[PDB]
């Protein structure tokens, strides 16, 4: 591979203390890859969660892009959660299951 | 303690849309103060600045746009300058911007380029220097380099709030048994602006720095980060392993333990 | 007939005062032009001097407190080098060039023409250009070589650096001749160069194309070998 | 300033030989270019790059990417036709008052100064000839080989002499004249010693 | 003496240069050498080899195993105590008609004369003598950068001047030395013109 | 004082006669020992020529059944290599050269031996030998610098193979010295090469030293140089 | 037909016993014609010799000998040289020999010899040529390289029988399945002379050269090579696999199917 | 340094296509193994038969050595043959079963 490719490192994290019951914001924070492009989605029990915001692309001094997604959910200790990211890689997408220790 | 304000100037290339893609976040000591690109016509700048009523700066949107006119060019050049088919997506990633801190009266200003990727060989030598100017001289002239000392300035006084803040380090330890009979102690560090902070466990006076586990320190996304460093334990020497969570926004060293 | 064309290969003017050096353009989108100045010293690199925007920017060297070069481009479609108050140290060769693409460098430059500064000995005394004096093939190579020699050396001159050339004047086709270098009389100069005569086209003339910045007129000189009857 | 440096500051090879000149500067650039001058001062590009490799006849010029600063240039087969001195030089972005993506300034090195001299093979004698006429004398020889030589003169009137001027001919050998003010109206004649032999350009006078 | 082609037929460096010399056989060669021969004294020896490549202060240099047909010697932080020629040599395996494994004949390249010229080096001034003998004042020029030079013995009856030598000093500057004869010897005052200025033996000369 | 040399460093002998060289040799082992020879023509490289084996057994070069050299190896520990039939292209340098004993190689060779062929003169009678010609230091030197320079000029020699070196001869060894390249003088040569003395050794005698093969005697010159407090 | 002989020297040491030991098998095609070593006062030569009362191989008794004696100082003048401990075994191979054919008057003449496994750099351009001229009859001839043609004459007129000869190979094909779903089928070539046999597995269109398993051709102790080359056969097929077996004396290609 | 052996390459089989009953001979083969110093014994059911000539040591164009041990047997369908070669390249001798084809 001559065009210098690097593939992102994902964090998908509540943005205060999860207590399930009142709101708070999932956050999905991509950075460290390059290839500008990337495709990054929330998810719940399995599908497609909607009306997401994301942030404004800028770059690391090593010239690596970085971004962060964030919905208004509200917490319950029943519903799993995980990020969707998809991006020029090798492999099929990869969705990043949240959990309480990080 | 060093203030600053940079410009991430972003572009890319479209297999043959005519017209690319592209972006200008600008920031200042980890603070986003403005924003620009194309299919706007002008800088939202940050809601947090109340100016007033008329905007009397602006010579800095002279700057960004042409540089949004420029862009294309560039990607045009760029393309040519290297053999590269016009086929494959392009991107063009340039930074400017500068640092501040009166003491030895300091202002370096940083100028960098890289196409798809790739420093762009610049004649100037790089972190260069700035607070000079000849006597009886106004540089009123559209470059941004002679613009810093000024511009930066400008952006500290029209929402000091949330730029001369320093939120320090809410830190805490979590127990979490391994099956495997280790125990991980999660040392938390959250709500602290300043983003660099370090966090670190020590064991019998002896840092585990680069044993440890630690994560990329991400962004609250309300204005401020969290980062955790973790470590693997001994069912039971727990009480013995310590959490140091240094940054300046805290006078002395912060020091958790932790376990059940 | 030319990319960038540079007449006066030398320009010799007394000392601390203002000298002119300037190439004729010969490419049109003229106005969206750069043109970097060039100097090349003894037995040194070649250096930067200055950029043109092709459109009088005017760019001047300045070098704290003082004012040294100047950067133009008339409607002569030209750009002059201007140089003040000469000193010596600021004699060498000057080039002026440019670069073909928007994003590079075929990099174009010219012949270029070095800068002589004079002190004191003359107020122009003479008229210091080359004098000709021809030489005849000699019967002894046609005879047993049926090969022939001719040549034309010159003398009386200032012009450091006068380069001499021929060509078939009939098909004027610059040809490769051979010549000695540059020697020294009693401070003025004197080359003589020659050829191999293509051993069976020997007419009456071909052409020994000289050329100085202190020649008679200011134009190359053409000269022949004329045939014998007396 | 300083940031360049050429490989040999001269180098002189034999016709047939392969040889390289290296120059490196460590202030990363976007291209270095080579170029040969002419004795009449003209500046011939060779090659141009930015990237990798690159060929054409026998020079070759190398520059690569691992930091961006030191390129090469070598030579093979050396040929009568390529002496002159040789540069390198380099050339980067140049950013504008705007932000024209354009080119900063050339920089070169210092000069390495390439001298090819031709191939050593079965001699042969050296045919000279006559060049005077009014109160000036100067001998001539057609393709001879070393550069040793001293032409001789057979003069009445003398006066003090010149020194004289070696080029190389065609064919691959050397030739030269050397000047004279003598006298002698129309006479003259040369006398040329060479490897132990001597020519008198009278043995080749005939009628 | 068909068989042995030594790299360049010249070189030259400034301090600190770099380069290599090259040199390939025209046959299978058992162990090479490597000779250095100053002006003109004995060859002194720089390395000898039959397979490798071995490296002594800053010179390396090496026969590749497996061709037997190629040596190479490099010269790094060249210095001018490198001056002179380098020869490289080889050898090779000899059978009697008896079969006695001799090796007796040593086959010698070209020769390579290189020459290390100082660093570029800020303009010097010179200082100037005068050496004295009835009828012979010489002319020191002392410690001076630029070789390019003019040195002219101010003299009435003068009866013969010789060329002036000019040796590169010891410090890496360049200096000089020129005799000639003399009637006002005692007058005989030198001056020297260098780098556009002007030095006069008298500047010094105390009194 | 040696492990190998050769006495003179150049031989100036008849056209059509004989020259022999010669090499004293230095190792014990000698009556097994193997002494080589190469020749050397102006920039050109060694040569090889022949071989002299553990004593005898006298090796020598027949060109075509008409012998053109010989090596010896005699009593005085040394070898020679006689040249007849003498001509100009068998004019140049020889050396001699030893292969370390049990068959190692950091091969050695001598100063080598300069061979002239010198053609005619009536009876060739004329002192050709080196002629000193002392200069002493110049007080403004010694005054400003606090240094003094020596020259030794030495003329009318005629080999045109001197080798001068200035050794401070209260003790032998070598002094970096500097010296001008020998120019030919109509029908002889001439040389000279200076010394710049330091201060704190000025006060010593340092002495030039010259050694030609036609010259007096036939030793080396003593050129004693002064060295004064004022 | 062309034709070489070749002398095949081979010398080895071990302590300071002085004596080094040797011998030198000397070969006309691929049949050895003469041995000699250590402990032998004469090059005893091969049996099937027509001897005709003639100590006439003197020249090539005398060559062999010395080469035998010099590997006394040859063997040693090469330790030195490389200063090898002369505790640890060594030997110097050396191989001479030429491959005349009058046909185009051609002759070749070999000589190389090798230290421990390493060839020794020779001024031979090793292949050379064998047949001198110049208009004279002196000389010394005494150079195994000016001889070896003639030898090689007198070898082949005395042995034309058993030199002079091609004993073609007698071949068959057997079928000796395999565990695992795939017969085995092995092309054999028994008794041919030249070791130079070259047998071939096929489907009627092309070779499996890619996919065979080849023995280096054995010799048999009656002056005849054998070689086989076998593959895995589909039990089903088993038969549209031909071997094609070539060789110098059986001009018509030999090709072999199974017994049916 | 580091000298440049070869092991030897081993071959057993019949002179002739073996019979029981009828006289043959062994032939075991070694071939390709540099230094010449090598151990050769061919085994009887088991035990090292009383004497087996072998040919003059020759060698091939990459100076690899080979020698061919062979003896007088009598192939007996139920006597089994095979060869001993001991080399300085070798951790044990090695011992090669002699089958009636390959
Ligand atoms: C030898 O002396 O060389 C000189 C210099 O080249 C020759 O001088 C002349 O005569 O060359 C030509 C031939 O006569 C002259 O050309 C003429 O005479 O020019 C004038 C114009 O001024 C005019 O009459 C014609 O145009 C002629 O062609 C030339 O003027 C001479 N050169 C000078 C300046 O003196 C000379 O002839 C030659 N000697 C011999 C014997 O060949
Ligand atoms: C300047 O004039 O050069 C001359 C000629 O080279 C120097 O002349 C003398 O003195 O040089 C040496 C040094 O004194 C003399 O050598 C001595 O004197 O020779 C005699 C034997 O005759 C003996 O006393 C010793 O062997 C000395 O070394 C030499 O004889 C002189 N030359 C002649 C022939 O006059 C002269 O010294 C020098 N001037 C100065 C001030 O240096
Ligand atoms: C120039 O000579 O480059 C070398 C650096 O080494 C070379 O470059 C790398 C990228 C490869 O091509 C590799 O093959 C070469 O080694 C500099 O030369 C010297 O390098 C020394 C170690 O190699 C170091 O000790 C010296 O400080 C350094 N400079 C000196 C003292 O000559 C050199 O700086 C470059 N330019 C030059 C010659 O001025
Ligand atoms: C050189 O060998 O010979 C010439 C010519 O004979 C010598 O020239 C001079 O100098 O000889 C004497 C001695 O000085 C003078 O009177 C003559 O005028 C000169 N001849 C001419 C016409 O030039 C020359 O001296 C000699 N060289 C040397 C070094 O001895
Ligand atoms: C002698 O010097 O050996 C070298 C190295 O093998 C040869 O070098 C070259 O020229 O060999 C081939 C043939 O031109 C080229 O393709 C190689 O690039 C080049 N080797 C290098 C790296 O320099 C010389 O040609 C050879 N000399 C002669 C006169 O044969």
């Amino acid at each position: 591979a001559d065009p210098i490719q690097r593939t992102p490192k994902i964090q998908v994290y509540s943005r205060h203390p999860a207590e399930n019951g009142k709101s708070n914001f999932l956050n999905c924070y991509v950075s460290g890859f390059h290839p500008s492009d990337i495709e990054v989605d929330l998810l719940k029990n399995g599908e497609r969660i909607e009306k997401v915001e994301h942030s404004d692309l800028s770059f690391s001094k090593d010239w690596s892009f970085y971004l962060l997604y964030y919905t208004e959910f509200t917490p319950t200790e029943k519903d799993e959660y995980a990020c969707r990211v998809n991006h020029v890689t090798l492999s099929q997408p990869k969705i990043v299951k949240w959990d309480r220790d990080m | 303690g060093s203030h600053s304000l940079r410009y991430f100037y972003t572009a890319v290339s479209r297999p043959g849309l005519g017209e690319p893609w592209f972006i200008i976040v600008g920031y200042v000591d980890d603070m986003q103060v403005l924003r620009f690109s194309s299919k706007e016509e002008t800088p939202r700048m940050a809601p947090w600045l109340e100016q007033e009523e008329a905007d009397n700066w602006e010579q800095q949107t002279r700057i960004v746009t042409i540089q949004g006119q420029l862009s294309e060019r560039n990607l045009m050049t760029l393309v040519h300058f290297y053999n590269k088919s016009m086929d494959d997506s392009h991107t063009l990633q340039w930074l400017q911007g500068c640092d501040v801190e009166p003491d030895r009266h300091l202002c370096l200003w940083y100028n960098q380029l890289a196409y798809d990727s790739e420093d762009l060989p610049t004649l100037n030598e790089n972190p260069s220097s700035c607070t000079v100017g000849n006597s009886t001289v106004p540089h009123i002239s559209q470059d941004l380099k002679s613009h810093c000392s000024d511009l930066l300035q400008k952006y500290l006084e029209k929402g000091k709030e949330r730029l001369l803040r320093s939120d320090p380090p809410k830190a805490h330890v979590t127990r979490h048994p391994r099956p495997e009979g280790d125990v991980t102690l999660r040392c938390w560090a959250l709500g602290f602006y300043p983003a660099d902070i370090t966090l670190t466990w020590q064991l019998n006076g002896e840092e585990l720095t680069q044993d440890m586990e630690l994560v990329e320190t991400r962004p609250a996304g309300d204005g401020t980060f969290q980062k955790w460093a973790a470590v693997v334990v001994p069912l039971g020497k727990e009480q013995s392993y310590t959490c140091h969570v240094y940054h300046e926004g805290l006078p002395e060293p912060l020091i958790l333990r932790w376990g059940g | 007939h030319g990319k960038l064309e540079q007449p006066e290969i030398s320009i010799s003017r007394p000392r601390d005062e203002t000298a002119q050096i300037s190439c004729k353009v010969f490419i049109e989108s003229f106005r969206s032009v750069t043109i970097h100045w060039y100097r090349q010293k003894p037995n040194q690199g070649l250096e930067f001097l200055l950029y043109v925007l092709a459109t009088p920017t005017h760019i001047f060297l300045d070098k704290e407190y003082k004012k040294m070069e100047a950067s133009k481009n008339p409607s002569a479609s030209t750009s002059i080098l201007t140089i003040y108050s000469l000193e010596e140290e600021d004699e060498a060769i000057y080039y002026c060039s440019y670069g073909e693409g928007s994003s590079g460098f075929h990099k174009v430059f010219a012949e270029g023409t070095k800068l002589i500064v004079i002190p004191s000995d003359k107020r122009l005394d003479a008229d210091i250009s080359p004098k000709p004096t021809i030489f005849l093939p000699s019967v002894a190579e046609t005879n047993l070589h049926k090969t022939g020699t001719y040549l034309c050396l010159l003398e009386a001159f200032f012009p450091d650096v006068i380069r001499v050339y021929w060509k078939e004047k009939d098909g004027n086709t610059i040809l490769d001749s051979q010549e000695g270098d540059t020697l020294k009389t009693n401070d003025t100069y004197m080359k003589f160069s020659w050829l191999t005569v293509p051993e069976r086209a020997m007419g009456k003339e071909h052409r020994c194309i000289v050329k100085h910045e202190n020649n008679k007129g200011g134009a190359d000189q053409a000269i022949f070998f004329p045939s014998i009857k007396k | 300033g300083d940031q360049v440096e050429q490989s040999p500051s001269a180098l002189s090879l034999h016709e047939g030989t392969d040889s390289a000149l290296r120059c490196n500067f460590t202030t990363t650039m976007r291209s270095v270019q080579w170029f040969r001058q002419n004795s009449r001062g003209s500046l011939i590009s060779l090659f141009y790059l930015a990237s990798g490799t690159k060929e054409n006849g026998r020079l070759k010029s190398a520059f690569d990417s691992k930091e961006r600063r030191y390129s090469t240039l070598h030579i093979r087969d050396a040929q009568l036709e390529d002496s002159g001195t040789y540069f390198c030089a380099a050339d980067t972005w140049h950013i504008s008052e705007g932000y024209e993506l354009g080119t900063d300034k050339l920089v070169f090195g210092q000069g390495t100064q390439v001298t090819v001299e031709p191939k050593s093979q079965p001699p042969a004698k050296p045919s000279v000839f006559i060049m005077k006429n009014g109160t000036n004398v100067a001998c001539l020889v057609k393709d001879f080989y070393p550069k040793e030589v001293t032409i001789s003169l057979r003069s009445s009137k003398k006066i003090v002499e010149f020194d004289p001027a070696i080029v190389i001919s065609p064919s691959g050998k050397y030739s030269a004249v050397k000047l004279g003010q003598y006298g002698d109206s129309n006479s003259v004649t040369c006398s040329v010693q060479h490897n132990s032999e001597t020519v008198h350009s009278t043995d080749f006078e005939a009628a």
